[PDB]
RNA sequence: UGCUUCUGGGUCGGGGUUUCGUACGUAGCAGAGCAGCUGCUGCGAUCUAUUGAAAGUCAGCCCUCGACACAAGGGUUUGU
RNA sequence: CCCAUAUCCGCAGCAGGUCUCCAAGGUGAACAGCCUCUGGCAUGUUGGAACAAUGUAGGUAAGGGAAGUCGGCAAGCCGGAUCCGUAACUUCGGGAUAAGGAUUGGCUCUAAGGGCUGGCAGCCGACUUAGAACUGGUGCGGACCAGGGGAAUCCGACUGU
């Protein structure tokens, strides 16, 4: 089984992990855990939570 | 060798944990207290006053997590009590509680 | 041939679901779901998948009143496939039917289960997406 | 007057009583059927519950949903070290039943299993099989040892071996070991004995007993849970918030007559700590423990054929409650019953296995070694560190 | 279940794991502006670096064998 | 002298009853609730160790949402304030906080609202209201305090007993 990556933090799941998240326009997400989950519903912008792939990107931190 | 003296640091936070909220500060006196009859084989332990004001200085439930002591294993004084020796417990302060050891202290 | 496998049941009887398809229904009210014996005390719960009676509450005047077939395509409650993975939809929603499967309306708004397009072909050639 | 809507009872009247087994350690009640034809063998095993994880692998069910296709599926991992068979016991099969005829021990007995015959070994001086291990070394009681052996082949019927576990290996608190007697299916009476006896004070590794893909059966003692209700012991429905005097009860208890509380009702007390058999539980992967092959440690007991990471089946931190698992492991499928560190009794399956479930073939694709004492997100240390980068630690 | 094989568990420490989400202090010509002196100096929520930092983490998590002491004990009974 | 969770009446040092005076700081509309100083007390006729069932009093629950029940009983939703908006009917007083929306933190500023002295000048000031920028993970009546609503039928006008 392929390995994801959540919609917000950027963590990978393995199989047996996380929920996969499906809205009504189409688009699907995947969830590492609840975590996660819960900052995506309440519309948190990933970018702004210091532990994410995607805020560590943005400030170079592991550069 | 009776009379010695050592420094240890006693984890509260695992002896009184899942204790309830008005128990809490209470029964880490009475760890302390049963911790020195173990270390020093003393059933007359006395704790010092700085000692019972420290664990309480955060008041009843938010209790210290570890506290650093000092035993000092005394001969008793006074020849109508049955104990010919008394552990006092006093508090020592600390900046931090990283790799503190269990310590003699010679005085 | 192959079985659909057990999936957890979301939409116990009396839960009002969107109408996904232009019949012209807004939401569809359950009212018991097909092959449940069921024992006592306990409600007949649907799932994606599932063929259902269902009432129009809002919608045509001439849809409602009146008992329909209907299948349910989204659910909110969370089912694990035999995958591993748990999945679940933004909303609960369901399509209208016969009692052969065949969709009453033509179109389907949303992603529809996997679990229930590959139940009914009728219903999985109007579906945009699956899920 | 007849209860107004049906409803199938409550729990099954064939468990009862509802009370503390007797035992810890899971009694096989029933050995396999002995057939002659086969070749000697053992029937059952001692294994310890390291604790859970879920693996990934392909099923082929032909006509099934997912035939060719990746499921992830829980299993339960039981650590199984190698047993040391010390005495055996013969019956004699009797109007009455089994009757214990004959036992002997081995010469040399372990202090894991001496440990066994005592209530207090701190207090003891370990005089156990003391005097008996002397018939060994003399000739006299060595002619009284064969003379033993002989008449078990005369007139035995049924051959078992005691064998006990070897606890120092294991990560547990305890150090004493259980010891079972496993019976001997096979060939004749004189070939049970003979393979037998040349296996006194030798180690029986798990994999000499079970195979892959077998399907065995699992006994054990359920985890305790104290004194509980009818609502939690019985599952009955609970009563309306109104109630006076309680609701999580049986609101009747009986009829007028019989003027007694029947034996079939729900009532409240011991839950948990029972006595259980669950059968057909396949047997996904015997593991090889790790070993110390030219000065390295081998510990990849958790790669498959398409997963060539160099880890062991310990997931990270260990596993939560019970330690490491370092010896040889069996991986089943599903769950088992006990506590972590609960000894389970492996035992062989009764049945005839003719199905395409029992026959299904077993291929791992993935062993999952994430850490159970949180969300473990991680597989290995080296992945861990790899993702995260240096830190300040370093 | 444990209670001397330089061995045993215990306590502290350390390491692993894991939770939260980036510590105090310090620097900043980052900061909407404002006050004072002739660019500098003060007030300023907040921001950035130090800093996936700080803090907790078995009391029923895992591994140590670094520190410290303790452990060869006590009571009541039992005979074909 | 007590004047009341122990000096009075209730068989008692009884969670009941029993007439009054004085009355601090903060928040806040407030003698509300919450914290605190002066003053007072030792948890209410016992303690220790555990943390089973069943209770009593508090909480939280995925998906559904009254399918429970005689009945939405119980709980829950709402709730402050500012700005907007507001129906049927009506005895024109009401209905009405109808219904329904938006807003609310912190911080740095701006504007307006006065007295005293001798269309100006100087000196004193007390809290308000309004607007703007910046700012935090959209959190902001952050605890406390704090109306669920609508359409109808019966009866009794209402307030009161
Ligand atoms: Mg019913
Ligand atoms: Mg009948
Ligand atoms: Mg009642
Ligand atoms: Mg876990
Ligand atoms: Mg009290
Ligand atoms: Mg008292
Ligand atoms: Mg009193
Ligand atoms: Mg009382
Ligand atoms: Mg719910
Ligand atoms: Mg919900
Ligand atoms: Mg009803
Ligand atoms: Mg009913
Ligand atoms: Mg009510
Ligand atoms: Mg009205
Ligand atoms: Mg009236």
């Amino acid at each position: 089984m392929k390995v994801e990556l959540c919609s917000f933090s950027g963590y990978k799941i393995y199989p047996g992990h996380g929920r996969r998240y499906a809205r009504t326009d189409g688009k699907v997400f995947q969830f590492l855990n609840a975590k996660c989950e819960s900052a995506f519903l309440s519309k948190r912008n990933p970018r702004q939570i210091n532990w994410t792939v995607l805020y560590r990107r943005k400030h170079k931190k592991g550069q | 060798n009776e009379v010695v003296t050592r420094e240890y640091t006693i984890n509260i936070h695992k002896r009184i944990h899942g204790v309830g909220f008005k128990k809490r500060a209470p029964r880490a006196l009475k760890e302390i207290r049963k911790f020195a009859m173990k270390e020093m084989g003393t059933p007359d332990v006395r704790i010092d006053t700085r000692l019972n004001k420290a664990v309480w200085a955060k008041g009843i439930r938010n209790v210290p997590y570890r506290i650093r002591v000092r035993l000092s294993r005394k001969r008793n004084e006074d020849e109508d009590s049955p104990n010919k020796l008394y552990t006092l417990v006093t508090y020592v302060p600390v900046t931090t509680f990283k790799n503190l050891q269990t310590v003699n202290v010679d005085e | 041939s192959g079985a659909k496998f057990r999936i957890s049941l979301g939409l116990p009887v009396g839960a009002v679901i969107n109408c996904a398809d232009n019949t012209g229904a807004k939401n569809l009210y359950i009212i018991s779901v097909k092959g449940i014996k069921g024992r006592l005390n306990r409600l007949p719960a649907a799932g994606v998948g599932d063929m259902v009676m269902a009432t129009v509450k809002k919608g045509k005047p001439e849809l409602r009143k009146k008992v329909h077939p209907a299948v349910v395509i989204r659910q909110r409650k969370s089912y694990r496939r035999k995958d591993g993975v748990f999945l679940y939809f933004e909303d609960n929603a369901g399509v209208i039917v016969n009692n052969k499967g065949e969709m009453k309306g033509s179109a389907i708004t949303g992603p529809v289960a996997k679990e229930c397009a590959d139940l009914w072909p009728r219903i999985a050639s109007n579906a945009g997406s699956i899920a | 007057s007849h209860r107004k809507f049906s409803a199938p009872r409550h729990g099954s009247l064939g468990f009862l009583p509802r009370k503390r087994s007797s035992r810890h350690r899971g009694k096989v009640k029933s050995f396999p059927k002995d057939d002659p034809s086969k070749p000697v063998h053992l029937t059952a095993f001692l294994g310890y519950k390291a604790g859970m994880t879920h693996i990934v692998r392909e099923v082929d069910r032909p006509g099934s949903k997912v035939n060719k296709k990746e499921v992830v599926e829980a299993v339960t991992i039981v650590e199984t070290p190698p047993m040391v068979v010390v005495g055996i016991v013969g019956y004699v099969e009797t109007p009455r039943g089994l009757r214990t005829f004959k036992t002997v021990f081995a010469e040399h007995i372990s202090d894991e299993c001496k440990r066994r015959f005592y209530k207090n070994w701190h207090k003891s001086k370990k005089k156990a099989f003391t005097k008996y291990c002397k018939k060994w070394q003399d000739d006299a009681g060595k002619r009284q040892l064969d003379k033993d052996f002989s008449s078990m082949k005369k007139y035995c019927q049924v051959i078992r071996v005691l064998a006990h576990t070897q606890m120092r290996l294991l990560p547990l608190r305890q150090k004493k070991a259980h010891l079972m007697e496993i019976q001997v299916n096979g060939g004749t009476v004189a070939e049970k004995l003979d393979w037998a006896r040349e296996r006194l004070e030798q180690q029986v590794p798990v994999s000499q007993v079970f195979g892959q893909d077998e399907m065995i059966d699992v006994i054990g003692v359920t985890k305790g849970k104290g004194y509980k209700g009818v609502t939690s012991r019985w599952h009955t429905k609970k009563l309306p918030r109104k109630t006076h005097r309680g609701l999580r009860k049986v609101a009747c208890i009986g009829a007028w007559h019989p003027a007694r509380v029947a034996f079939s009702v729900a009532r409240a007390g011991q839950k948990g700590y029972h006595h259980r058999t669950e059968i057909n539980k396949k047997i996904y992967k015997i593991g090889q423990g790790y070993l110390i092959k030219d000065g390295k440690l081998i510990k990849n007991n958790a790669s498959t054929d398409y997963d060539l990471s160099d880890k062991s089946i310990n997931p990270l931190g260990g596993f939560v409650h019970y330690g490491e698992v370092t010896n040889d492991f069996v991986m089943l499928k599903g769950c088992v019953v006990g506590t972590k560190k609960r000894v389970l009794t492996l035992r062989k399956s009764l049945l005839v296995q003719t199905k395409r479930r029992a026959l299904e073939k077993i291929d791992l694709k993935f062993i999952d070694t994430t850490s159970k004492f949180g969300h473990g997100r991680f597989q290995t240390v080296e992945e861990k560190k790899a993702f995260m980068g240096p830190l300040k630690k370093d």
